[PDB]
RNA sequence: UGGGCUACACACGUGCUACAAUGGACAAUACAAAGGGCAGCGAAACCGCGAGGUCAAGCAAAUCCCAUAAAGUUGUUCUCAGUUCGGAUUGUAGUCUGCAACUCGACUACAUGAAGCUGGAAUCGCUAGUAAUCGUAGAUCAGCAUGCUACGGUGAAUACGUUC
């Protein structure tokens, strides 16, 4: 359990570190290097100092929570100032200027035949 | 009570000086303010009355007043005695703390702001002024906000003219 | 342009523009068809009536629109 | 092509990314070779004509 | 009043932090941090961002922008 | 000059990417062919994790460069899980071209990590260096290719027969 998520008992330490939201491969990678710990070493098998370690390295690289709310707050003030990803984003529409007579569909929701 | 203060201390003198009273009774005072929400679409959506209730007394400090049709309308499909508004009357220092909040945290938080009308004065000592956006007020989260609407701000005063009432104001810190 | 070691673009003739009358509170709205200028700080307050393919759409600048194009704020497409 | 259009074309542009290759035989801005300054139709034409010195039709 | 019908209202300072200007008014706010008044009570802070000697209106001056804003991160670039 | 041609409740054709263990990731190490290069191909070196930036040799070509091919082979790891699959979606921060990347370019770093777990009726290509897979190059072109046109690497299955 780290920044108060748990992660995977059986997976590889770099692997489950990727379960934290804000953590992925290259920052897994990068924190394990900093806190010294074994790459293929399991979680289970884990020693409290690493974990401690891990934690202190973990705290400052703002994940979780904070990074949900910095982007929700991007999201929420691109939409308030009324700019035209602002205006997508309120309709659902791609942002990145994608084309919208087709396959949009992770933006537009499932098919309405 | 730092308004309250102000006006016993300067603006009373000030108004006194400017417009000749013989006594000190005859000095103009802020006798209510009356903030009104007239929300005609809980005709549709009781909800949407209920949650403007619920931003004004978070906005004012105490439980709002709904006021009900006084008449049917066929046009607006509305009902008599149907809950259509709000409103709520602040006296002494809780109106003071009110007007004061609205002059000095809420009226600036206007987008592209520039004063409020210097017409709107119902012709005997009386202003009101028409807010927007309910998001100027501090006490409202924009994230709470179901939908944004505006607010009636009646400042009722003992003043006998609309010169007058504007003196008073303006003393007290209204932009124009 | 984009790249960082190119300042933010900005027509000229926009900027000056908008330094002019500077000075005075009386600030009026700027004509501008110039939707890739960006959107300078000294831009604050301003009003630009810019051209979005038809009609000068006016857009009011504040600080949390520093940084895009004055375009970003004049829709060229209408739906619904 | 449009007179105006190839006038425009042969004219100087304000800009440099402005500058665009038209057929220089007909006019056509679409497919234009630039080793010919020709555009395909134009370049079948005179490769049939033979008057494009070492072209012929190919296959292998 | 009436009791158990209205808010919870409470006496509140306002911070414009633009001229770290302080007011004391009457509120239902109720920021988790406390700073001393001049009278011998402490009562909550409400951080404000604009205010009326701070707001260019009223104040009859250009506005300052604050730390960490997008002007101040524009002209770090 | 600016905006359409890039719209978007929808239906269809053609493709790219996948749904995984005949695989994913990591490190090492081989084997092609065919084309392009003048204000164009930009070697080595230094800087940045990165796309790229500074200096800059050679080269108007069997000489120099683009340009280290990938699949593959050998070792470690995952162990059948919507996952170490898959990379759409969007946040932030960069690079490059262009007077200018908002509408409306490509790519790069970090994070986010949707559907999808071999697809109903139906329907398509192909008889051999063919199909299928793997990359490579070029025309247009400042920049922009999952399209088009060529190149090679590995390399199948089946054809009884003319009833439909
Ligand atoms: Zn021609």
């Amino acid at each position: 359990r780290i920044a108060g998520v748990d992660i995977p008992r059986e997976k590889r330490v770099v692997i489950s570190l990727t379960y934290i939201y804000g953590i992925g491969t290259s920052t897994a990678q990068k924190i394990l290097e900093e806190a010294n710990v074994s790459a293929d070493t399991r979680v289970k098998d884990l020693t409290d100092d690493e974990l401690g370690r891990i934690r202190e390295v973990v705290d400052g690289y703002k994940v979780e929570g904070d990074l949900r709310r910095e982007t929700n707050l991007n999201i929420k003030r691109l939409m308030e100032i009324s700019s035209y990803r602002g205006i997508r984003h309120r309709r659902g529409l791609p942002v990145r200027g994608q084309k919208t007579k087709n396959n949009a569909r992770t933006r537009k929701g499932p098919v309405k035949t | 009570n730092r308004l309250k203060e102000k006006f016993n201390t300067e603006v009373t003198e000030n108004l006194m000086k400017k417009f000749n009273y013989s006594s000190v009774m005859e000095v103009p005072k802020i006798d209510k303010i009356v903030v009104n929400m007239g929300v005609g679409d809980a005709v549709q959506n009781s909800k949407v009355l209920d949650n403007a209730v619920e931003e004004l007394e978070l906005i004012t400090g105490q439980k709002p007043l709904v006021t009900k049709a006084k008449k049917s309308i066929a046009t607006f499909r509305l009902r008599e005695g149907m809950p259509i508004g709000a409103k709520v009357t602040l006296r002494g220092e809780r109106m003071y703390e009110f007007l004061d909040k609205l002059i000095s945290v809420s009226l600036p938080r206007v987008r592209d702001f520039q004063g409020v009308s210097k017409k709107a004065f119902d012709g005997r000592g009386n202003y009101t002024l028409g807010v927007k956006e309910q998001l100027i007020f501090p006490e409202i989260d924009y994230d709470k906000v179901s939908k944004v609407r505006g607010m009636d701000i009646v400042i009722v005063t003992t003043a006998n003219t609309d010169e007058e009432a504007r003196e008073l104001l303006a003393n007290f810190g209204m932009p124009f | 342009a984009r790249s960082i070691k190119k300042g933010p673009f900005v027509d000229e003739h926009l900027m000056k523009k908008v330094e002019a009358q500077e000075g005075s509170e009386k600030k009026q709205v700027i004509k501008t068809w110039s939707r890739r200028s960006t959107i300078f700080p000294n831009f604050i307050g301003h009003t630009f009536a810019v051209y979005d393919g038809r009609k000068h759409v006016p857009v009011y600048v504040t600080e949390d629109m520093v940084g895009h194009k004055l375009g970003e704020f004049a829709p060229t497409r209408t739906f619904k | 092509a449009k007179t105006s259009m190839v006038a425009k074309q042969q004219k100087k542009q304000k800009y440099a990314v402005r500058e665009y290759t038209r057929c220089e035989r007909c006019g056509r801005p679409h497919s234009v070779y630039r080793k010919f300054k020709l555009c395909r139709i134009c370049f079948r034409e005179l490769a049939y004509k033979g008057q494009i010195p070492g072209v012929r039709k190919a296959s292998w | 009043m009436k009791q158990g019908i209205h808010p919870e209202y409470h006496q509140v300072i306002f911070l414009d932090t633009t001229t770290n200007f302080k007011f004391l008014s009457g509120s239902t706010k109720t920021s988790s941090e406390m700073m001393e008044w001049e009278d011998g009570k402490e009562y909550p802070v409400i951080r404000l961002d604009i205010s009326s000697d701070s707001h260019p209106f009223y104040t009859g001056r250009q506005k300052f922008a604050a730390a960490d804003g997008r002007v101040e991160r524009f002209n770090k670039k």
